[PDB]
RNA sequence: AUGACCCACCAAUCACA
RNA sequence: UUCGCCAGAGUACUACUCGCAACUGCCUAAAACUCAAAGGACUUGGCGGUGCUUCACAUCCACCUAGAGGAGCCUGUUCUAUAAUCGAUAAACCCCGAUAGACCUUACCAACCCUUGCCAAUUCAGCCUAUAUACCGCCAUCUUCAGCAAACCCUAAAAAG
């Protein structure tokens, strides 16, 4: 059918790959459009860990 | 066995198409009897034949 | 729990006739009477006779037309004649149906000593009211 | 005594005793079995053992263009007819007592390893006949209910794949075994992974993963060395299309954690092209059977480095004492060398 | 442990097999002192025919008689072997049927 | 205050030539 | 980077040792034998002489009215009793199967009788014999309680919610 794993890859990844495997027999619109002008970052899932220890953020205060 | 259930199978040195099945393709070694499942008699027969 | 003349709820696949889907407390409210005769009225006689006759007719008909009876029989009694009316699955060739019509009507006429009519209504498959 | 009798349905319902309280709490054993046989199966309208022939029923209405009269068969003719009917019963008993063969998965009474056959077509008409499904684990599972007390659900864990690199697993649970099978199939097709296969037989590189309490450790084999693995992993591999592999599972062998762990692991493979690109170098493969000849597997599309990799005299890598023990011939277990059947 | 501690203990060594009722021999020969009966443990019940034997090692021990029916009197010599009977607590030996004075079980006549 | 023991889920169809 | 510890459960903070101002002691610490588990965390139930809210409408307390439990009878149980039925037998039995036993009913007891012995046919009729823990049929009960359940979907895994 498709792949409902949100965590495994980008939608791009899963889609292209599922086509590659010959499972998904029709290319979806947004695919060609995607290939043409892809986003800046791969939209792959990531877990938001809380920082610990001495670590802090990098954000510069504006003065 | 595979070999002795079908009596029309003959183990000779001559049919290579049969013997070929009992050798590895890549490694060129003869399968041991359990891998295939032939009975020890025919496995020995085969080994000699392939020789 | 009252169990009388009920068809219990199954997993939800069970085909159920209009008749079978209505518990006794619905008689004369939603479903009607499978028989009609004068006997049970206030000032009237021989209820018992007609009851036995009825029972025998249901049994007899059920055995005479094996497998082809759709719903329970309808027995109308009018001025000494009984019209039996049945819902029948199409199973037999019309030869067998007419054979059994004639055979029955004559047989029962000579048994109960009154003219007996038989009316067959034919149906593709059991009419389904509910679930399924 | 004619009024005293009943319908067949009533009598069978009576005799079978499926609706009793014995069946519900499992108050009786499963080796005790009785069945219902239709008693109208072989009978024809008009047929009786008195031997009559009725114009509309047993025999055609018209013979030679005239109306056949009511007539009766000869004694021996009825003998033959009853012989026929008896032989029919015996034939149906011969058909009934023959039990169809069940292809055995892992063991005879295990459902594990068994094929369910292709999942069902999706609502869009989309059809997978290319997919097979194998059962990994079927389990009777219970829950304590206010009214019923113990309540028994089956839950099955299943995997599908086309052999071409797309496989996935899912779990499904229901009161009836049949029902859970259906559920887990149709659900599996929704979570598919793509497994990158090197040269379409092995994985790309060695994998070691600790998923929860399960450690899988897999090693990449050459072409001839078929599928040496936990039996579940062999099943899943056969579904993916991975033909040559070695995997040792340690810690808890719990089935769901094993297949989750496995898919996680295989998903996270880093292809030779990916490696080529992130390092920006040629990745070159030295076969042993091909000698010193440098087969170039992957080249970094884009700009290649002119910078060599820092040469580390001695690498710092995590080593597994198992592999080291294997390399030096300190694994003496009588269970390891054993000859097994083909993959 | 650490590498020092593992150096200091040596590698782990497999403890020798502790020895059982037959003292590591496959059978023993012994004379019958008494024939009696023992009930099994709780979940499942019968009354099991056992004897007491004295064994060539001089040790005296309860032993169990397989099969249905038997003829055994005091002073009969039997040959006993190692299988432990699961019901009977304490009974670790079994008479060998078909040797010396314990004959094979006679088929019903 | 008390209330022998024992109780449970491991088998597969029908129909046609 | 180290050191100290840990190889199923019991037996066992025990028996024997060595040492100790300890002499019913501390420390160190087994085995026979017994078991096929022992453990850890969770889940849904059920339960709680646990807490907090909200209730009870003939209903628990507060309260109203008429009765039962004491008498005679009537009728049913239990016992005891008889040669002399059976069934119900906490709530959910006890003027209950019975809107009905002098013979019949009737199943019981005692004497006697009859053996293709209700029917078109049948090496067969017949059985108020045993099993309600094999059952259908009818029901009781929680209950004037609000839930049961197919088909799906979701959950860094799913027992279940
Ligand atoms: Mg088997
Ligand atoms: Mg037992
Ligand atoms: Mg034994
Ligand atoms: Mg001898
Ligand atoms: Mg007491
Ligand atoms: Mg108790
Ligand atoms: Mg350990
Ligand atoms: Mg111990
Ligand atoms: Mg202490
Ligand atoms: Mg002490
Ligand atoms: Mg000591
Ligand atoms: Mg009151
Ligand atoms: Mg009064
Ligand atoms: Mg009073
Ligand atoms: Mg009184
Ligand atoms: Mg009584
Ligand atoms: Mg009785
Ligand atoms: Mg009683
Ligand atoms: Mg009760
Ligand atoms: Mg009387
Ligand atoms: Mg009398
Ligand atoms: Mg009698
Ligand atoms: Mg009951
Ligand atoms: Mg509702
Ligand atoms: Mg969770
Ligand atoms: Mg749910
Ligand atoms: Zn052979």
């Amino acid at each position: 059918a498709g792949s409902r794993l949100e965590t495994v890859g980008s939608i791009f990844s899963r889609t292209r790959d599922l086509i590659r495997a010959g499972v998904l027999k029709e290319k979806p619109l947004w695919l060609d459009i995607y290939n043409a002008f892809p986003p800046l970052r791969e939209p792959v899932f990531r877990r938001p860990r809380l920082r610990y220890g001495k670590a802090k953020a990098a954000v510069q205060d504006i003065f | 066995c595979p070999i002795c259930r079908d009596q029309k199978l003959h183990v000779d040195f001559r049919n290579v198409k049969l013997l070929e099945q009992f050798v590895c393709a890549h490694t060129g070694i003869i399968f041991h009897a359990p891998y295939t499942g032939v009975c020890m008699k025919q496995h020995k027969k085969l080994t000699q034949a392939i020789q | 729990k009252n169990r009388a003349a009920r068809v219990r709820v199954s997993k939800g696949d069970k085909p159920v006739t209009y008749e079978e889907a209505h518990a006794p407390h619905y008689i004369a409210h939603r479903k009607g009477w499978l028989s009609l005769h004068t006997g049970n009225l206030d000032g009237e006689d021989h209820a018992a006779e007609r009851t036995v006759e009825d029972v025998f007719l249901r049994k007899f008909m059920l055995g005479t037309f094996p497998g082809c009876l759709a719903d329970q029989l309808v027995l109308k009694r009018r001025a000494n004649q009984l019209e039996i009316c049945a819902l029948v699955l199409r199973q037999l060739p019309p030869h067998k149906f007419y054979f059994l019509v004639g055979y029955s009507e004559t047989l029962l006429s000579h048994f109960y000593k009154c003219p007996v009519h038989l009316h067959l209504q034919t149906v593709p498959s059991k009419v389904v009211y509910k679930y399924i | 005594s004619f009024f005293t009798k009943l319908t067949a349905d009533e009598l069978w319902k009576g005799a079978l005793a499926e609706s009793g309280a014995g069946a519900r709490k499992g108050r009786g054993k499963r080796t005790k079995k009785k069945r219902r046989k239709d008693l109208n199966r072989g009978q024809i309208i008009g047929e009786g053992r008195h031997g009559f022939l009725w114009p509309g029923l047993n025999i055609p209405l018209m013979r030679n263009g005239a109306v056949q009269t009511i007539a009766q068969r000869s004694k021996e003719d009825q003998e033959k007819v009853e012989a026929d009917m008896v032989q029919q019963r015996e034939e149906w008993d011969r058909r009934r007592k023959m039990k169809v063969k069940r292809e055995r998965g892992w063991s005879g009474n295990t459902w594990g390893g068994v094929s369910l056959g292709p999942p069902d077509p999706g609502p869009n008409g989309e059809t997978y006949d290319d997919f097979d499904t194998r059962i990994l684990e079927v389990r009777n599972v219970f829950n304590m209910t206010a009214k019923e007390g113990r309540k028994r659900s089956v839950r099955v864990l299943v995997a599908v794949g086309n052999g071409k690199g797309a496989a996935g697993f899912a779990i499904g649970k229901a009161t009836e075994r049949a029902d859970a099978f259906r559920k887990a199939k149709n659900r599996a097709v929704h979570y598919l992974h793509y497994i990158e296969r090197y040269e379409d037989h092995t994985i790309y590189h060695d994998i070691s993963l600790k998923f929860k309490r399960t450690h899988i450790k897999m090693k990449k084999q050459p072409r001839g060395y078929g599928l040496h693995c936990h039996r579940a992993i062999m099943t899943i591999c056969r579904l993916i299309g991975i033909k040559d592999l070695y995997a040792k599972v340690s810690g808890s062998v719990n089935m769901l954690n094993l297949t989750r762990g496995l898919f996680l692991g295989l998903s996270r493979q880093e292809t030779h092209q990916q490696l080529a690109d992130k390092k920006s170098l040629h990745v070159v493969e030295f076969r042993e059977e091909c000698g010193p000849l440098p087969i170039v597997v992957a080249s970094p599309q884009g700009a290649l480095r002119k910078d060599p990799e820092p040469e580390d005299e001695v690498p710092d890598i995590t080593l597994d004492w198992e592999d080291v023990k294997a390399a030096q011939g300190m694994k003496r277990s009588v269970w390891s060398g054993l000859k097994r059947a083909a993959t | 442990a650490t590498l020092n501690q593992m150096h200091r203990l040596g590698p782990p060594k497999h403890p020798p097999g502790k020895m059982g009722p037959t003292a590591g021999r496959p059978q023993l020969k012994g004379v019958v002192l008494r024939t009696f009966i023992r009930k099994p443990k709780k979940p499942n019940s019968a009354n099991r025919k056992c004897c007491r034997v004295r064994l060539s090692t001089g040790r005296e021990a309860v032993c169990f008689i397989p099969g249905e029916g038997h003829s055994l009197q005091e002073h009969h010599v039997v040959l006993v072997q190692g299988g432990r009977t699961q019901d009977l607590p304490g009974v670790k030996l079994t008479v060998v049927r078909g040797k010396y004075d314990c004959g094979h079980v006679q088929k019903k006549k």
